[PDB]
């Protein structure tokens, strides 16, 4: 697998500045590595409408890949995001989609109480993906690439290098 | 017959129930197949082997 | 409404419009709905604006 930078910046009012307990990082304070948690700069403050575009520049496919969050109580997502009712799309050359943030009761897990859940696609060179939305996501900052190929093998048992 | 295989089934697995049982019904016909086959051929084998040895004897 | 002894098949489409400024000249203002109902089939869908390519 190799990489290449997303290149995405975002304006005054969008920060990453949100951390997670669950996640283990110099005490706990930290978030996955490659992706970033939008959340509004002040507290009782809407999530601006940004658009995002992406360009392939390479001669290879790549693998672009997001989430979105799912909150679990009325009292948090406008905390977060705002109180209009938040919409995504995404649409390539080849793909098109959109999602909706919704919130509700749910159990309790080992971090916090909330969902998020993660969705990929392809993209061709010379193609481009856009990104449109207003809150709840997961924006990637560094994406995936692709190369040769292996082999997968799922087991347990020690390992013989001789 | 250098044909090289990949996994299809996950040991960890959190699979649907429909494409499972299509996969395990031609996993259990292929087997029984080659079980089916694999025992023919060993046991017809046998039987030239000591045709042959006692024709040339 | 059938009425021949053989089944058929029918095609239907929903448009996504690319901004904004298409969906209320050619629409409409109001959140656009689609249902279909027949004694065997039934489904919904929305259409949703965003920008896109080119
Ligand atoms: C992506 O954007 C670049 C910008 O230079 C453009 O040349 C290219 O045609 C675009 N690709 C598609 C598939 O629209
Ligand atoms: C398929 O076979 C596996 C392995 O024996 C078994 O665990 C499973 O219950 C079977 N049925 C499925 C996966 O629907």
């Amino acid at each position: 697998i190799n990489k290449i930078s997303t290149g995405f910046t975002y304006g005054s009012s969008i920060n990453s500045a949100g951390t997670t307990r669950a996640c283990m990082r110099n005490g706990g304070n930290s978030f996955y590595a490659e992706l970033k948690w939008l959340v509004s700069k002040s507290k009782g403050q809407n999530f601006p409408q940004t658009t995002n575009t992406y360009r392939n520049t390479d001669t290879a496919e790549h693998l672009i890949m997001w989430g979105i969050h799912h909150p679990s109580s009325t009292q948090e997502k406008n905390d977060l995001y705002g109180t209009q009712s938040l919409s995504i799309s995404v649409g390539s050359s080849t793909y098109r989609n959109n999602f909706v943030p919704v919130v509700g009761a749910r159990p309790q897990v080992n971090g916090q109480s909330g969902r998020i859940d993660f969705h990929w696609t392809l993209v061709q060179p010379g193609d481009n993906i856009t990104f449109s939305h207003n809150g709840g996501l997961i924006a990637p900052s560094r994406v995936s690439k692709l190369i040769g190929r292996g082999l997968g093998i799922q087991s347990d048992a020690p390992i013989d290098n001789n | 017959t250098n044909t090289e295989f990949e996994s299809i089934e996950s040991e960890f697995s959190e699979i649907e129930h429909q494409i499972g049982n299509v996969i395990n019904w031609t996993k259990d016909s292929i087997t029984d197949i080659w079980t089916y086959q694999a025992e023919l051929l060993v046991a017809m084998e046998n039987q030239h082997t000591i045709d042959m040895a006692d024709s040339e004897m």
